[PDB]
């Protein structure tokens, strides 16, 4: 399969900065990348579809972008209702590998 | 914006000679042909519609249970399809029996309209080139 | 004392700027996938100016040019396999057996073809490599084509040929390519011997993964790029000295049989077995190998410090991904590239090694998915006689560091080559005080303010002035002549009705600049004087057309009477 | 409003056969790849397996051995069925919805997730 | 044509009480027919209120 | 070839004397295929007269 990780493993921030994660794939994947949002006692939510689309009703502060096997999402203006875990899958080959997982704290 | 009141000047208008209209009514079908372009043609789908109606200010007779005979994904092999249809998006054929067809796809290349392409009016301004202006009437009436 | 503004047109300056080039071809038709009748052809002889003084910071990693040519490419691509035959009505069911030999590479598929005839079904048999073929069932013998289920499968045209042609790329009116002319240059950094040239070195696209096959070599040492050398998972680009050589050759004899598929459209496929079933066997001499991988190793020892480097294959799964893929003869290859990539440094059994190769006919290119394209099988044996020229390792913990053949997307392919070029955009305006009131192009970009003010006459000459490349080209060129307005109405609404060196006679401030004429006109390039006055250059602009024109004009206009 | 809700037990010891049940509400099933994915604890997101549409062609994760077999059961029911579990396969498993589709939202993504159901060994 | 401004907006209020579902429906490779799926609730009818 | 132009017009009408209706057929999926129907009046031959 076709490995991939993200940078940084965790990070903690406040109200209103700006948080960037970086998702790197062992191959490249096009624009084929996703990215989902994880929070307890909820199913994950998909945030961003083919690497730079947001999904339908994703708040607009969410921009993610990239190419290759180098994508970054970056989160302005972080809101309290934003602090959940965000990951990053593939989608070219079969099985679409997720990712380790970056935990955004308070 | 830039806007300056042109003083002692009075200038004759006719909306009905307007070439802006046109060209807005040009624009428009130009954007509404690009946007369904990149979507799904529904040709495939305007088979023999053997349709019965479906038992519920309430309707009577407006939608319609309507079944057909569509390829899967290996072509060879077919399969029986249902969807509810609206009685205005469907004409009878072969007289008084339950077949129909789907209106229009005798003569047009039925396009649907891509679910994600929002059909919701946003403002519109138009500008002209360097070189020209554009005279707006203030009378009120 | 008594200092004036005076405005210079043709100034040798520019910025780091991102436009579209023009793909020019080599002079020497085809229906090449790259199309030739897209770009225009070559100037018979280029011109390199060798720009001294001008050490310029050039960055593989950030260069436009890369992306450019990706989008390039796969529109090119696209638009060559446009008007071929689209394999719509060949998802049927297929009742495939194994061929009686390679075991169960290739299988005798049978399927019934329903022609636009639309009276008759026929009964087809037609031979399928296994990767292209996926089972739809636990019956044993039933199968489809492996992507035609979620994409619409595209036959390539057998008069398409697919040889590397060499393609330049030329800078459009208004823009410049400065060429990086170092011999050991590391990719990123300050180059000191730079020039400028219309149009690159002769560019093969080689399409290929997890090695760069054909292209230039480095001239002193073998070259180990990577962007940061230590955040992991960035390719580290490695440019070789001497070339080893990929001979490769599949020894199958194939006959082509065509199905009728619609008035004028057939689809190509594979007819029968002519001889043994052998396997594709890439000979690579080892010991050359050795040498290359010495070569290598060396220089990852210089750069990580004497760590004990391993190179180890590629991690396991789909074969597209991990082996290496070829471009050669029509048909795609596809290569175990694990014996090249076996070995512990620190600090025998053959001569020659074999990599077994499989063929692939259903290909899904560019990373993209939702679209794939089906290569019609060739005729006959195939003898590639390729040249190894460069390689992509990827990094993964006793001490050791673990290097395998990685990559990327076909990005990667071209910064491997297009690393010593940049393209930058010139501002030919600038200004600079004077005592009065009212060699090539960039030859003199290096040189003092003194004698690089009397060559504008050139940079002024030469910096300005259908489908879809059609449309690219006519944004540009309209973009273009934009700018040549801006500089000409900036230049009349100043008074230079047609003055490459027009004087203003405005006064020149003390708070722009302090420095004496003698310190402002030698002992500084131009590029020093336009970044020291880069802020001001606004406000001077205003003084140069508020405070003169406008009275230079009412006072004109009170002169007649 | 398309939602998703696992079912089945908590509590499956060593060997026998795992089976999880994912019900569609709001929607019947349609053409879009039903999958089973799980996540151990301490471990990334892992793809089970996925079925096209109401029967029809299926695919697995190469990297089980084969134990896994996934079904329908009823138009808005299938069913996961995963043989020899073992203590490794400790998990939060996952019924989600797999759009094929470039003209929707979601392209090539898990756009529809259900709530999830924990299962231990 | 006759076209009459008004000093005053009318409020139109438009409503279609009838639940939906959608069903997609393969029409090839990649292709959706979108589609209606089952009725949820009682079949009304869309009503304007002026 | 010698191409000729005249000084004068040569006068050439014709026409086809039928009466004819247009018979949409449809075949399969797809837009519908036109095509003649039935000769109302009699069969006769369409001529050029100079
Ligand atoms: C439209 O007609 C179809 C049959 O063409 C109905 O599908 C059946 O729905 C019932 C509902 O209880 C199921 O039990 C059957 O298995 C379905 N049969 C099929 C698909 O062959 C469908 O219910 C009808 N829809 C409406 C709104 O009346
Ligand atoms: C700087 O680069 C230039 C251009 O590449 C070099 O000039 C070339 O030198 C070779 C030496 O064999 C000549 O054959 C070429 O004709 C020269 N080219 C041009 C355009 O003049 C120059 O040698 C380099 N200087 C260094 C590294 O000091
Ligand atoms: C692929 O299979 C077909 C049918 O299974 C083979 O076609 C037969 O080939 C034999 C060879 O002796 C002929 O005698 C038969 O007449 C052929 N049958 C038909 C129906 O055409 C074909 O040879 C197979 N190809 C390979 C390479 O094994
Ligand atoms: C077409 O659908 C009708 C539904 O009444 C069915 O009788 C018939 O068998 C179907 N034909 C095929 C070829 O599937
Ligand atoms: C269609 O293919 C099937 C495969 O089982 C075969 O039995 C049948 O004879 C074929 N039909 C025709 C008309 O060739
Ligand atoms: C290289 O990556 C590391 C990762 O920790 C980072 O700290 C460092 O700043 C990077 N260096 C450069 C030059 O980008
Ligand atoms: C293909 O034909 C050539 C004819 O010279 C022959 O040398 C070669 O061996 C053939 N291939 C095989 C696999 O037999
Ligand atoms: C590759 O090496 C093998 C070793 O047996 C030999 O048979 C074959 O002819 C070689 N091929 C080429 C193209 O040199
Ligand atoms: C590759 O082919 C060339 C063709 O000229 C030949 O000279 C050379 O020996 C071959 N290399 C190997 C390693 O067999
Ligand atoms: C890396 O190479 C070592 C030997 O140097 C081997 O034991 C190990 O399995 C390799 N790792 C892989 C292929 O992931
Ligand atoms: C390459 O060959 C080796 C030989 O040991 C094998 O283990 C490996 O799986 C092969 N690689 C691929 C990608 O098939
Ligand atoms: C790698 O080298 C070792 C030691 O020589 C050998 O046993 C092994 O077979 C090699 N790998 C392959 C794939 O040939
Ligand atoms: C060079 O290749 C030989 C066989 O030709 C092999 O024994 C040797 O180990 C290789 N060299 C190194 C430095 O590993
Ligand atoms: C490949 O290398 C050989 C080495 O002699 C050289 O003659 C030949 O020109 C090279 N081919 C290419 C395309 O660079
Ligand atoms: C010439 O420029 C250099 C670079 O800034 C500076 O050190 C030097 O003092 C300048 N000369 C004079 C005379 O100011
Ligand atoms: C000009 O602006 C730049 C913007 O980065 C600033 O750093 C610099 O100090 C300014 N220089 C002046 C006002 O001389
Ligand atoms: C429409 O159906 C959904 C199904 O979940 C339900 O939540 C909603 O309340 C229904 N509409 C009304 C008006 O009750
Ligand atoms: C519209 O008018 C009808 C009249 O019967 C009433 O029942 C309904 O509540 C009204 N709807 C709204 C949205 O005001
Ligand atoms: C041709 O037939 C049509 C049929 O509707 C009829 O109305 C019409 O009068 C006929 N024309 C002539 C010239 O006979
Ligand atoms: C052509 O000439 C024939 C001679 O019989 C006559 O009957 C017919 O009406 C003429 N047609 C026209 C269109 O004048």
């Amino acid at each position: 399969d076709i490995q991939m990780t993200q940078s940084p493993s965790s990070l903690s921030a406040s109200v209103g900065d700006t948080v960037t994660i970086t998702c790197q794939a062992r191959h490249a994947v096009g624009k084929n990348l996703n990215w989902y949002q994880q929070k307890p006692g909820r199913g994950p939510q998909l945030l961003i579809y083919m690497a730079s689309s947001r999904h339908s009703g994703v708040p607009s502060r969410f921009r993610g972008s990239g190419s290759g096997r180098e994508f970054t999402l970056t989160i302005n203006n972080l809101q309290p209702e934003d602090f959940a875990t965000y990951s990053c899958q593939q989608g070219y080959t079969y099985p679409w590998t997720f990712g380790q997982g970056t935990k955004v704290e308070m | 914006p830039q806007e300056v009141v042109l003083e002692n000047v009075t200038e004759h208008f006719n909306m009905w000679k307007n070439n802006m209209v046109e060209q807005m009514q040009t624009d428009i079908i130009s954007l509404w042909d690009q946007s369904l372009k990149p979507c799904v043609k529904l040709t495939p789908l305007c088979v023999t519609l053997n349709c019965k109606d479906v038992n519920a200010t309430m309707e009577r007779g407006e939608i319609k249970n309507c079944s057909f005979n569509i390829t899967t994904e290996l072509r060879d092999k077919v399969q029986k399809v249902y969807a509810l249809f609206y009685k205005l998006d469907v004409v009878p054929i072969d007289n008084n029996n339950t077949s129909y067809r789907l209106i229009s796809c005798d003569t047009s290349v039925i396009t649907q309209a891509c679910p994600k392409i929002s059909f919701e009016p946003i403002p519109i301004h138009y500008c002209a080139p360097a070189g020209f202006a554009i005279l707006k009437c203030n009378d009120k009436t | 004392e008594k200092l004036w503004v005076t405005v210079y047109y043709g100034v040798p300056v520019w910025k780091d700027a991102e436009t579209t080039l023009f793909c020019a071809s080599d002079a020497k038709e085809k229906h090449n996938v790259w199309a030739t009748h897209a770009c225009v052809p070559t100037d018979p002889n280029p011109q390199e100016v060798v720009l001294e003084n001008v050490t310029e910071h050039f960055n593989m990693w950030k260069n436009n040019m890369v992306e450019q040519m990706q989008t390039d490419i796969i529109s090119l691509w696209d638009q060559s396999l446009k008007p071929c035959v689209k394999l719509t009505p060949l998802c049927v069911t297929l009742n495939c057996k194994d061929v009686n030999a390679e075991r169960g590479e290739i299988k005798n598929c049978s399927f019934n073809i329903t022609t636009e005839l639309r009276d008759k079904v026929q009964k087809v048999y037609a031979l399928f490599y296994k990767l292209d073929v996926v089972p739809i069932d636990n019956n044993n013998t039933s199968y489809r084509l492996i992507s035609c289920d979620t994409s619409v499968i595209t036959q390539a045209c057998p008069k398409i040929s697919f040889e590397p042609i060499p393609i330049h790329y030329c800078a459009p009116a208004g823009f410049a390519i400065l060429k990086c002319n170092d011999k050991t240059f590391n990719g990123k950094g300050p180059c000191k011997n730079v020039s400028t040239v219309q149009c690159t070195h002769g560019i093969r696209p080689v399409v290929s993964t997890q090695l760069l096959l054909n292209g230039s070599l480095a001239e002193e040492e073998v070259v180990i790029r990577s962007d940061n050398f230590t955040n992991n998972a960035k390719t580290i680009i490695v440019q070789l000295k001497e070339s080893v050589e990929i001979n490769c050759t599949r020894p199958n004899n194939y006959t082509r049989k065509s199905i009728r598929i619609g008035p004028g459209r057939a689809f190509y496929t594979m007819g029968e077995i002519i001889g043994d079933i052998r396997q594709a066997h890439c000979n690579i001499s080892r010991a050359k190998w050795n040498d290359t991988l010495k070569q290598i190793v060396i220089k990852l020892r210089e750069q990580f410090e004497n760590k004990t480097i391993v190179f180890n294959h590629s991690s396991g799964g789909d074969p597209e991904i991990v082996m290496h893929s070829f471009n050669c003869g029509g048909e795609f290859f596809y290569c175990n590239s694990t014996q090249l990539f076996n070995s512990t440094w620190n600090n025998t059994e053959g001569n020659t090694i074999t990599l077994p190769c499989r063929i692939k006919q259903i290909i899904n290119m560019w990373q993209r998915v939702g679209q794939a394209m089906y290569a019609p099988p060739i005729r006959g044996q195939i003898r590639c006689s390729s040249n190894i020229t460069g390689l992509l390792l990827t990094r993964d913990e006793n001490g050791t560091e673990i290097f395998r053949p990685g990559g990327g997307d076909m990005r990667d392919n071209w910064r491997s080559e297009l690393y010593k070029y940049k393209v930058v955009k010139i501002e030919p305006l600038g200004v600079a005080p004077t005592r009065c009131k009212r060699r090539g192009f960039l030859g003199a970009a290096g040189s003092t303010m003194g004698a690089a003010s009397m060559t504008l006459t050139v940079q002024a000459r030469n910096l300005l002035s259908l489908g879809v490349w059609g449309i690219k080209q006519l944004q540009a060129r309209v973009l273009a002549v934009e700018r040549y307005l801006r500089d000409q109405q900036l230049l009349g609404i100043w008074g230079c009705s047609g003055k490459l060196i027009c004087t203003t006679a405005v006064p020149w401030n003390a708070s722009w600049s302090n420095k004496s004429l003698d310190r402002i006109w030698n002992n500084m390039t131009w590029m020093e004087w336009e970044r020291e006055i880069d802020n001001y250059t606004s406000e001077i602009y205003t003084l140069i057309e508020e405070s003169q024109n406008q009275q230079e004009k009412n006072e004109q206009e009170l002169l007649c009477l | 409003q398309v939602q998703l809700q696992e079912s089945g037990p908590g509590l499956v010891k060593p060997s026998e056969t795992l089976s999880l049940t994912c019900t569609v509400s709001g929607g019947s099933i349609d053409d879009y790849f039903w999958n089973w994915v799980r996540q151990p604890p301490g471990k990334p997101l892992e793809c089970i397996g996925y079925i096209f549409g109401r029967g029809g062609g299926t695919k697995y994760n190469p990297s089980l051995d084969n134990r896994v077999t996934i079904s329908t059961d009823t138009p808005n029911q299938f069913s996961l069925k995963l043989r020899s579990v073992t203590v490794a396969d400790t998990a939060i498993y996952y019924c989600a919805r797999w759009n094929l589709y470039d003209d929707d939202f979601g392209y090539n993504s898990f756009a529809v997730w259900g709530r999830g159901v924990l299962v231990t060994v």
